[PDB]
């Protein structure tokens, strides 16, 4: 009807071409599935690319080291809120995943005998919290997602990957609780597509774009989640947003961590290097929502640089600038075309800047998405997650610096791996209903055609400052509730949606458009349970509940103790669900799962206080 | 599912049928110096050849030798002058193409190639072109 | 207290019947606006004409989507800065000699479909140790990879080069070639005398002259002429 | 062989040289052996340079061999005069002298 709809069957679909989206990817074709590939950008233009940190891995090449060290870190990291079986999975696979992807070509830093050069970074240390700074961060210079999502791309050329670039994906084929398959549009020639397949794997990154202030790309709008959100099924800890501490002041450009893993320091407005007072022993290299914290009350208190005193400097001139060169080479070009500032003299104003989602669509260790109905856990049938998109939980309410690109890999791989042993390829494509899909075109058509009073651009900007002034570093009850009832009218206000680009082809005004009501899902979900969570948790600091609420009272012994029903206590995940026609967000919990794969191999860390 | 061969194919397949524009090239690129130096080291070669073509023609054709045509040339008693502009026109291209066909072949060696040195060897040549030319036709 | 600046921008709509390509002005305040040309194109798309289309993504210059051309030379939008000379007028086209899908998105497919067959993948004769060790690689084997594996495969270099305009269809481009020659000296691949003899045809290498456009306009500083260079050098000495 | 593309851009870059040189050998040491090799040189040395022309701005399978197959005529017609002016007339370096003295 008006639009020609074109019908495809595969084994499997993936959409999303970045890090976890390619490695998911080619894994299925390399296991004989026929796969295809949907991605609204071109692979290598993905957010992964703009990736400059490193990847973790317990290689041991700068010292002697163990994956079960970088286990204790990533919980620790998380604040007891990660899944324990999920981080130990990621842990134990690091090494195998970064020896798979120099194997493929990526062009590694080297050391003087030849292995991968690795550097230190924050929040990370040797046996068990208490050997000192550990060095286990692989980078190639300062490029690292460039190389890591190149050399990805060129692999996957090598298989018979069916993809479909440039491909707008609208919402999930759901058909009694299981997944069918895709639907999408082709930016090209202007025609809708349905993706028939018996498994789908969602990899379509973030949703930083939610805020005024972000170093994600303009792409990264949270497309999947948003699907996930339309198709009844929920959300996992959206109210948890890492704000990376070193983000340069303005364009809001990312300015690596790996500048402090070098030696480089924060000072402010009396040339202090005030890390020392909040965090003693990990200084600059403590957790990021610890140093985004302490760089706030420095600003906010009085103590901030430059005119307006609302940035602090990341002073690098004291290092060699041999070491500059080679291992921050990016950053040096980056300071100098969006600051003006030479790091061999003068140091880079930085300041906290909304970086990347921990929360996401619900999985468990495997990939597989799932639901929670009535206290338990069920696996949803034929649909996965990978990626920043995915809630694994590996990262829990802080993730640590060079994970995430390591999420990509290993839950990308995870994917692959757990579709070729439940299901066969060629095995009978599930038929789906004439009318699949249909509510996806109608919406598209109504926004394509848009005649209102506010223009696309003009609600979008409304969302970012309410998300930037109601949902910043420090949060309380009357700021968060100011905020919800901002959104819900904005999501109202979306009635009065204008649009001015009437074509089809390339129309970036309705792609723009359909971004927005993905932001605003995903913008809902994160304030609203911001709002209903009362403790002070990883990166969600409220200053009305300042402290952490467990099921035990761990800063003392528990013998004796009376255990806190689940209830009252917010050592859980937040799930929420949203009526997309109304904008009522729900909220409910499940609990966090302490136990890992094998406790004899890998023992389970229990809750303790968290300090740098 | 699609090898490179079959997507260039593809490529053509639905552009040249299409009604896609062509997006403008030579009419709208910022010009430079080096640019503007590769094109005539081009020119200059092809004038020479159809030089040497054009003399070669003569030779088999012209019912006189070439030592009458000098005569009838230096019996017109031109002025000093245009004999210089006209050893200056027919030396200028061979001088030019042959400093920058060396320029060429240091390339060819792979030095060079900094986008300064670039700049500074295209400078160099046109100095020296202009120096063997006013020279050679001062003779 | 406006400081008005005029922007000339290549339009043509493929769902208008008829439709022939033009060039339509804007007005951007730069005291309102940021201070590159990405800013200016997103402010007009936001304020002044959503109809406007273009790649955009990391604004950073590391995504290399919103190549294009900037008065007269190929650059990146996120990382060109405005003209604050109010007197003469900005004119933006797409990446030239390109078949134009909708106003500044040119077809990029055959570009992509020329990287794919030089194969730009580690390849080796024993793959069957694939994800058991790290291969080993000294400092120095890798710093010979410096300025080759930057490339973010942006297209404004082989958009620059003429001879890519006359012979596109199978001259691969400053692009495509670093690229093949960034895995000719990659100490770890072992088909450097394979990479070599897919190039020896009048087109795929051959058609470069020299004409060092593409080092000149690269906004990763790259040299992708002295690349192709060093290829030809090895074509010429090696044996079978 | 399977290295034509190669050896002919090896060879063009020799008869650049050879030509180079030849051209202070003609100042220097003029006579027939100098006339003749600057006959072979420019005649190959144009001949290559112009088919490269030809290969950047010629399409289509009839073009090509149209214009390929002229250019042919052109150099053997090209050398043939050369080789005729050496020998019944002054030749190359004879000439230019000769030229000059007007
Ligand atoms: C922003 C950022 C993040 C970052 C970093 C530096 C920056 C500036 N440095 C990192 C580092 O040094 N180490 C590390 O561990 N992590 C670092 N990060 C975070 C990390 O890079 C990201 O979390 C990660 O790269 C995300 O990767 P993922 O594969 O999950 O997603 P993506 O690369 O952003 O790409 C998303 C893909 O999804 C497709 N998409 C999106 N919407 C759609 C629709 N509607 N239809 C079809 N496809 C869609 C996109 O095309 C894209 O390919
Ligand atoms: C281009 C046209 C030819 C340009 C020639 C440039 C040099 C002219 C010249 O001044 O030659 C002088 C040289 C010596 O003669 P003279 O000065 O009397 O001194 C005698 C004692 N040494 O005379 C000589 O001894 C001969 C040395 C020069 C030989 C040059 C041979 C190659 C010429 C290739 C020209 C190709 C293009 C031709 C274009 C015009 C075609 C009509
Ligand atoms: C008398 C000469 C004639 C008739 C002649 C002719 C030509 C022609 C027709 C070309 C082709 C131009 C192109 O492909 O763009 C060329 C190129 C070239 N010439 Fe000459 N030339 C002469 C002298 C010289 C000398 C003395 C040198 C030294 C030289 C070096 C070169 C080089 C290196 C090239 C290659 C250009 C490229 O690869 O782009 N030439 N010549
Ligand atoms: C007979 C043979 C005659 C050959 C020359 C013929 C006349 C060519 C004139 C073309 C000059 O074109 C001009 O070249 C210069 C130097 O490369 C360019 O300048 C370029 O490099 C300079 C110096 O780094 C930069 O400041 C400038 O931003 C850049 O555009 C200029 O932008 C271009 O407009
Ligand atoms: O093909 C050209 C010139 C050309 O297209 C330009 F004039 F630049 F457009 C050249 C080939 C060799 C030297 S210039
Ligand atoms: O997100 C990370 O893992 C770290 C990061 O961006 C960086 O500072 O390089
Ligand atoms: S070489 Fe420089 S210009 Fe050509 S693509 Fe790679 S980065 Fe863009
Ligand atoms: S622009 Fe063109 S022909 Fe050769 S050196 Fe650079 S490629
Ligand atoms: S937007 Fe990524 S390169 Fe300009
Ligand atoms: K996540
Ligand atoms: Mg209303």
């Amino acid at each position: 009807t008006q639009y020609p709809v074109v019908d495809h069957e595969f084994d499997a679909v993936v959409v999303g071409a970045g890090g976890a989206g390619l490695r998911a990817a080619f894994g299925l074709s390399e296991a004989g599935f026929n796969t295809a590939c949907v991605t609204k950008l071109f692979p290598t233009r993905s957010h992964t690319v703009a990736a400059q940190g490193g990847i973790n891995a317990a290689l041991g090449n700068m010292e002697d080291d163990n994956w079960r060290w970088h286990f204790y870190d990533t919980v620790k990291g998380s604040d007891w809120l990660g899944d324990q079986d999920a981080i130990h999975y990621m842990t134990e696979q690091a090494p195998a995943a970064v020896i798979e992807l120099e194997n493929y070509g990526m062009p590694f830093s080297r050391t003087e005998e030849g292995k991968i050069y690795q550097r230190a970074f924050g929040g990370q240390s040797l046996q068990f919290g208490k050997g000192g700074q550990a060095h286990r961060c692989c980078c190639v210079a300062d490029r690292t997602g460039h190389s890591l999502l190149h050399t990805l791309y060129g692999r996957s050329l090598r298989y018979d990957t069916s993809y479909f670039v440039e491909y707008f994906a609208l919402d999930l084929l759901m058909e009694n609780g299981e997944c069918r398959g895709v639907i999408a549009l082709c930016i090209e020639d202007g025609t809708i597509h349905r993706f028939r397949a018996k498994n789908t794997v969602i990899a379509t990154g973030g949703y930083g774009r939610t805020y005024f202030s972000c170093t994600s790309a303009h792409t990264s709008t949270g497309d999947g989640t948003a699907m996930v959100t339309r198709a009844g099924l929920p959300c996992q800890d959206l109210e948890f947003v890492q704000f990376h501490p070193t983000g340069i002041y303005g364009a809001g450009c990312l300015i690596t961590e790996g500048c402090r893993g070098e030696g480089g320091i924060l000072i402010n407005s009396q040339g202090e290097r005030f890390m020392e007072r909040y965090a003693p022993v990990a200084k600059d290299l403590a957790s990021r929502d610890v140093v985004s914290r302490s760089m706030t009350i420095e600003i906010r208190e009085g103590r901030g640089c430059g005119p307006e005193k609302d940035h602090v400097y990341l002073q690098l001139h004291h290092l060699p600038p041999q070491q500059l060169a080679t291992r921050l080479p990016g950053i040096s070009e980056t300071a100098m075309i969006f600051a003006g500032v030479d790091v061999t003299k003068e140091p880079i104003p930085v300041l906290p800047t909304v970086h990347y989602n921990m929360g996401g669509i619900p999985t468990n260790y495997k990939g597989q998405v799932i639901t929670h109905v009535n206290g338990e856990d069920k696996v949803v049938p034929g649909l996965y997650a990978c990626g920043e998109a995915a809630s694994a939980s590996v990262h829990g309410a802080n993730r640590l610096g060079a994970n995430s690109l390591l999420d990509l890999v290993v839950f990308g791989r995870a994917c692959a791996l757990t579709i070729a042993e439940t299901c066969k390829p060629g095995e009978p494509v599930p038929s789906i209903k004439p009318n699949a899909g249909e509510e996806s075109v109608a919406n598209l058509d109504k926004l394509r055609f848009a005649d209102g009073t506010i223009r696309t651009s003009e609600a979008r900007l409304n969302m970012q400052k309410t998300m930037q002034s109601h949902a910043a570093v420090f949060r309380t009850g009357s700021i968060l509730q100011e905020g919800c009832e901002k959104l819900s009218q904005i999501y109202r206000d979306l009635a009065h949606l204008k649009t001015f680009d009437r074509g089809i082809v390339w129309n970036t005004d309705l792609v723009e458009t359909l971004e927005l009501q993905n932001l605003m899902l995903c913008a809902l979900q994160t304030i609203y349970g911001a709002e209903a969570r009362k403790e002070s948790r990883g990166a969600h600091a409220r200053e009305d509940y300042k402290l952490r609420i467990d099921e035990f009272d761990y800063s003392k012994p528990l013998q004796g103790q009376q255990k806190r029903p689940f209830e009252e206590h917010w050592r859980k995940h937040t799930l929420s669900y949203v009526d997309v026609k109304s904008g009522k967000v729900t909220l409910k919990y499940r609990p966090v799962i302490d136990r890992t794969l094998n406790e004899e191999d890998c023992s389970s860390v229990p809750p303790a206080i968290r300090s740098y | 599912a699609t090898t490179a061969k079959e997507e260039m194919a593809r490529f053509w397949e639905k552009n040249t049928k299409s009604s896609r524009p062509l997006s403008p090239h030579i009419s709208i690129y910022k010009w430079s110096l080096p640019m503007a130096m590769s094109i005539t080291h081009r020119g200059t070669g092809v004038a020479l050849s159809l030089g040497v073509s054009l003399f070669s023609l003569a030779a088999l054709l012209l019912p006189e030798q070439f030592p009458h045509y000098v005569a009838v040339v230096k019996s017109l008693s031109l002025s000093p002058a245009l004999i210089y502009s006209a050893k200056f026109a027919l030396v200028f291209p061979l001088s030019y193409h042959t400093w920058n066909g060396i320029r060429h072949l240091v390339w060819d060696m792979g030095k060079g190639f900094k986008l300064s040195q670039v700049e500074q060897s295209g400078v160099v040549v046109l100095i020296l072109t202009l120096l063997s030319s006013a020279a050679i036709a001062a003779m | 207290t406006s400081r008005i600046k005029k922007f000339s921008i290549y339009r043509w709509d493929p769902d208008k019947p008829g439709d022939k390509p033009r060039m339509q002005t804007y007005e951007v305040d730069l005291n309102k606006c940021g201070p590159m040309v990405l800013d200016a194109l997103i402010k007009i798309k936001n304020e002044l004409d959503s109809t406007l289309t273009f790649r955009r993504s990391c604004r950073e210059g590391i995504c290399g989507s919103c190549a294009m051309n900037i008065a007269g030379g190929n650059t990146l939008a996120c990382t060109k800065k405005i003209d604050p000379d109010l007197s003469k007028t900005t004119k933006i086209y797409p990446l030239p000699h390109m078949y134009v899908v909708k106003d500044l998105v040119p077809d990029l497919s055959n570009f992509y479909a020329q990287y794919k067959s030089i194969e730009p993948y580690l390849k080796k004769k024993d793959e069957s140790k694939q994800g058991k060790e790290q291969y080993l690689q000294s400092i120095e084997d890798r710093q010979k990879l410096d300025g080759l594996y930057e490339c973010i495969l942006c297209a404004c270099c082989s958009t620059s080069c003429p001879s890519y305009w006359w012979n596109g269809d199978k001259y691969l481009g400053p692009a495509v070639l670093m690229q093949a020659y960034r895995w000719m000296i990659d100490s770890r691949d072992d088909y450097t005398e394979e990479r070599l003899a897919q190039l020896q045809d009048p087109f795929s290498l051959y058609r470069c002259h020299t004409i060092m456009n593409c080092t000149r306009t690269c906004p990763k500083g790259l040299n992708p002429g002295k690349a192709i260079a060093e290829i030809k050098k090895m074509m010429a000495t090696y044996k079978e | 062989s399977s290295k034509a593309a190669s050896l002919h851009w090896t060879s063009e870059r020799a008869v650049s040289a050879l030509l180079l040189g030849l051209l202070p050998a003609a100042y220097l040491y003029p006579g027939p052996a100098v006339d003749y090799s600057l006959a072979a040189a420019l005649t190959l040395h144009g001949h290559w340079g112009l088919g490269q022309v030809i290969t950047d701005y010629v399409h289509g399978d009839t073009p090509i061999k149209v214009a390929n197959t002229g250019l042919y005529v052109l150099s053997a017609i090209t050398f043939t005069g050369l080789c005729y002016f050496n020998y019944y007339d002054v030749g190359i370096c004879k000439a230019v002298a000769m030229l000059w003295s007007i």
